[PDB]
RNA sequence: UCAACCUCAUCUG
């Protein structure tokens, strides 16, 4: 999929069994990135 | 950690008046002077106004995760 | 005054505002219940929690 | 054996507030219509909140509820709108909902206070009675709020987004004189505004024969609705809740015939 | 049901596995239950 | 058609 950055927030896609490691950062700690599928609120 | 719509007790919106009160006391005005020009009366209402705790500002400090 | 009949209270009531506060203790993480569920492998009793 | 005549004075009216005056009526029927006020007198909110791009430090069900908060011009549609569970057609539609959208990014260095303004309806009548305005929320620099709403007619029962009123004050009785409420001390009392009673006198004489009536009203509107159709509509509202169980009570008598 | 004899051990029961049930972590490994470290012990010793 | 045991500490009436 395609992980975040943890600092310098730059999208970065990482294959499976690939080291956990930003280009042009190096920082370790990555996010998933919000769904496309999208979810009903309730305003309630 | 920020201002809610609507007053719990009652209902009246008080959402809109959080930026307004602070304008007012920056200005001079009391506490109370500023919530009266506001136009909270029942003091359910003032509650809301008097105790709230803007949390938001602080957390606007920390930088989003996606920029 | 009543909310239900409009009917004023006869005994007038202590009405203020009080700070309370939420405790971490809430029903949904409380209730549980079982039937016929996992067993421990020692005992082959019910399982504890 | 059959139901009194009431009478109406109107003492204020002002875009915010209607305080009258019902006279020659019983104590169930003032409360029933101030209860009606409150919970049943229908009104357009924000029920269903999509979300497409939340990056504010509040989460997405916080944004919704106070989406869902905040007031929705009211005044003439509403009456128009369809229920969506009376609806025909699947979901939402022009005739049961009404469309907003929020599209907002914080490119500027200066902190970008989203507020009602922003939301922008698909029909002109709904508006989020702007015409300052309700923060739904503060965006940093690098943060963006992007939602689709659908507002649908309810009333104040199925949720408090829907109250139609602030504050409804109820008074009878402002000089207690038919004793339902019984002072320890009546001095130590402050008078109600709108008491008669000369400032020696703490309390009205009691009256044995007396009944509860002239009540009085102050009802706050929201914005939503004006507080003159806030009442006019609880009232039709009542009759008609009143009508729908006279004819069900029918078809079951002639059911037991 | 019980002669003089008997008390002293020359024959120690060893319980069934329902006595002592082997402890499996994900299929990754079995831990054994302290009955069966301290029966292997006794073997051992008895061994030796 | 379906997941370990110990241990300790913290809380609950
Ligand atoms: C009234 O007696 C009860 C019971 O005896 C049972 N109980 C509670 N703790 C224990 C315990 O450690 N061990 C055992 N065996 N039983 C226990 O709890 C007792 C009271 O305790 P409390 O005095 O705090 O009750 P508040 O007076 O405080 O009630 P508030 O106003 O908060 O609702
Ligand atoms: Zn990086
Ligand atoms: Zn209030
Ligand atoms: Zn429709």
């Amino acid at each position: 999929m395609i992980y975040i950055c943890g600092e310098c927030h730059t999208e970065n896609e990482i294959k499976s069994r690939d080291p956990i490691r930003c280009r042009e950062c190096g920082y370790r700690i990555m996010y998933k990135k919000r769904t496309k599928r999208l979810v009903v609120f309730d305003a309630r | 950690m920020i201002i809610p719509v609507r007053c719990f007790t009652c209902g009246k919106i008080v959402g809109n008046k959080w930026e307004a009160y602070l304008g007012l006391l920056q200005a001079e005005y009391t506490e109370g002077d500023a919530l009266d020009a506001l136009g909270l009366k029942r003091y359910c209402c003032r509650r809301m106004l008097l105790a709230h705790v803007d949390l938001i500002e602080k957390l606007l400090n920390y930088a989003p995760l996606e920029k | 005054y009543n909310g239900f009949t409009g009917r004023k209270i006869t005994s007038q009531i202590f009405i203020g505002p009080t700070y309370y506060q939420r405790l971490k203790h809430m029903v949904d993480d409380k209730i549980h219940s079982r039937a016929r569920g996992p067993i421990q492998i020692l005992n082959r009793q019910p399982m504890e929690g | 054996p059959y139901a009194n005549q009431p009478t109406v004075r109107i003492t204020e009216l002002t875009d915010e507030n209607v305080k009258f005056i019902i006279e020659n009526t019983d104590l169930a029927v003032a409360n029933s219509i101030r209860r009606v006020f409150i919970a049943e007198v229908p009104i357009i909110a924000i029920d269903w909140v999509q979300i497409d791009a939340n990056s504010s430090v509040l989460h997405d069900e916080f944004i919704a509820h106070r989406l869902g908060l905040i007031p929705l011009t009211s005044d003439d549609i509403v009456d128009k709108l369809q229920y969506s569970r009376d609806c025909t057609c699947e979901e939402f539609c022009p005739e049961c909902s009404v469309e907003f959208t929020l599209d907002v990014r914080c490119n500027e260095d200066q902190t970008r206070h989203v507020t009602s303004r922003d939301l922008i309806s698909n029909s002109p009548r709904v508006i989020p009675v702007t015409s300052d305005d309700i923060l739904i929320v503060k965006l940093r620099k690098g943060q963006e709020l992007r939602l689709r709403a659908y507002a649908k007619k309810g009333f104040g029962k199925e949720h408090a987004k829907w109250n139609p009123t602030a504050g409804v004050a109820f008074e009878y009785d402002p000089d207690n004189a038919l004793r339902h409420t019984v002072y320890p001390k009546p001095e130590e009392w402050p008078k109600s505004e709108y008491s008669e009673l000369d400032e020696d006198e703490s309390q009205a004489p009691y009256d044995p024969n007396g009944k509860p009536e002239r009540f009085y009203y102050n009802v706050e509107s929201c914005g939503s609705l004006r507080p003159e159709t806030i009442v006019l509509s609880a009232l039709s509202g009542l009759k008609k809740k009143l009508s729908d169980l006279q004819t069900q009570l029918s078809h079951e008598i002639q059911s037991d015939v | 049901y019980a002669r003089p004899e008997w008390m002293i051990v020359t024959v120690l029961p060893v319980p069934p596995l329902s006595v002592r049930p082997a402890v499996v972590m994900q299929g990754s490994a079995r831990n054994q239950d302290d009955l069966t470290h301290k029966l292997a012990d006794i073997v051992k010793i008895n061994n030796q």
